[PDB]
């Protein structure tokens, strides 16, 4: 039954006021792109930054296996939008946050859904 | 220097055409540092900006194009040169990419080992190399060819490379190889690509533009690099930025090109033509496979 809990780990590691993952990679881009959250291509809007994928994940950073069943990575090859005012922490954010599996924005930071 | 604007500045003809001896590099602006926009890496700026040239130049972009990148990991353990090649590259692109040293990366399929325990069954639309052995930096001692990585880099080339296929490999004042430079004569064109965004660098990208599997022009690499070096000893490159905020057209734009299958008796003239013009690949479409040699000992 014994699992390690990296996510909950890095939650409490930050709220004790631990400095956040840093060399997450960014993006040079346009800043004109749809803001979705998890994107082929860097897609930032204006109020965005975009990162490399595996670099903003925590499993893949701390060599960890994903929690799901076959280990797959939704980050990994893919471009994650960030918002600019949580850019300092991209791991953190993509971990306690969560995309509309119907507009593709972020919960809470773009998506229009329940208007 | 208008060529603040361009993405970096590539080695003009004429140094290339002499025969100069072998110098100290010494760079005027040494220690200079380009402004990088705020949060980027130097990584991810000098990948743009060699992306963004390699987007002026005749390159093969067949559909389901196969690129390798070796020297892609940091001492971070993240692999930012592969993060911009995938932006870069058409969507669906099969990425592989490896290093010494373990990292993550967004590539399709990474292998960790020395390069020389990497082997394919498939070959290469674009190989990108940015490896790199500090402990060549040795202004004490004779500055001779070197072997280690570049002697794998050629042999890789020759086997491994489509016709057609191009390739961009880091080079320094300290860390080339001769017959590399030889290899470059087997393009249809080559240059020595500086980026704006280090060119307070001897560092250099030696790109082969269209390979044509046979020597177009004999190259002597002991002189080439002697010319390369006396071009950078001669023309201070102003430090850049500036086309890192421009990313409207960065995308290698999808031209389809032609991917066939033909036997050595089958390259003529007009193929090598079409080979030269950045319009056909030649090697076969099956399964791209990949492994890394493993030592076994106690
Ligand atoms: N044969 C081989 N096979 C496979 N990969 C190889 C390799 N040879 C080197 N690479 C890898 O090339 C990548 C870029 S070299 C980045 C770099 C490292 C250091 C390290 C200094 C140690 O303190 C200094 C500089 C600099 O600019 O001064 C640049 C490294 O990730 C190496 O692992
Ligand atoms: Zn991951
Ligand atoms: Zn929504």
């Amino acid at each position: 039954a014994f699992a390690v809990d990296a996510a909950k780990a890095y939650k409490d590691y930050l709220a004790s006021g631990g400095q956040p993952i840093t060399n997450c990679v960014k993006m040079l881009c346009t800043h004109t792109g749809t803001g979705q959250a998890i994107t082929v291509t860097p897609e930032a809007n204006m109020d965005q930054e975009s990162f490399g994928g595996a670099s903003c994940c925590l499993y893949c950073r701390c060599h960890i296996d994903h929690p799901n069943p076959k280990g797959f990575c939704d980050l990994k090859g893919k471009y994650v939008q960030i918002p600019t005012t949580c850019a300092n922490d991209p791991v953190g954010f993509t971990l306690k946050n969560t995309v509309c599996t119907v507009c593709g924005m972020w919960k809470g930071y773009g998506c229009s859904c329940d208007q | 220097s208008s060529q603040a604007w361009q993405p970096g500045v590539a080695m003009p003809n004429l140094y290339k055409m002499q025969r100069m001896l072998l110098e100290k590099c010494d760079l005027q602006n040494y220690g200079d540092s380009a402004t990088l926009p705020k949060g980027i890496m130097m990584n991810v700026a000098k990948y743009t900006q060699l992306c963004q040239y390699l987007n002026t130049l005749t390159l093969a972009v067949p559909y389901n194009m196969r690129v390798i990148h070796f020297g892609a990991g940091s001492d971070k353990g993240v692999a930012p040169g592969t993060a911009v090649l995938r932006q870069w590259l058409p969507t669906g692109t099969l990425l592989v990419d490896s290093d010494l040293n373990d990292f993550v990366s967004d590539a399709d399929s990474t292998l960790i080992g020395d390069c020389a325990t990497v082997h394919t069954a498939n070959k290469w639309d674009l190989i990108i190399s940015d490896m790199y052995d500090p402990k060549t930096k040795n202004v004490t001692k004779e500055n001779d060819s070197k072997e280690g990585f570049f002697t794998y880099i050629c042999g890789f080339i020759q086997q491994k490379l489509a016709l057609g296929g191009s390739v961009a490999i880091k080079i320094t004042e300290h860390s080339w190889n001769a017959d590399l430079y030889k290899l470059m004569g087997h393009f249809a064109w080559w240059t020595a690509f500086v980026t704006n965004v280090n060119a307070s660098s001897s560092e250099a990208f030696l790109i082969g533009c269209n390979y044509l599997g046979k020597p177009r022009e004999q190259i002597d690499g002991y002189v080439m690099h002697a010319n390369y070096i006396f071009w950078r000893n001669t023309n201070p490159i102003q430090l850049s930025s500036y086309s890192l905020f421009d990313m409207s057209k960065f995308p290698l734009k999808l031209r389809g090109t032609a991917v066939m299958s033909l036997k050595e008796g089958q390259i003529n003239d007009m193929i090598l033509s079409l080979l030269s013009k950045g319009r056909l690949i030649i090697r076969e479409n099956n399964r791209v496979v990949i492994s890394s040699d493993v030592l076994v000992n106690n």
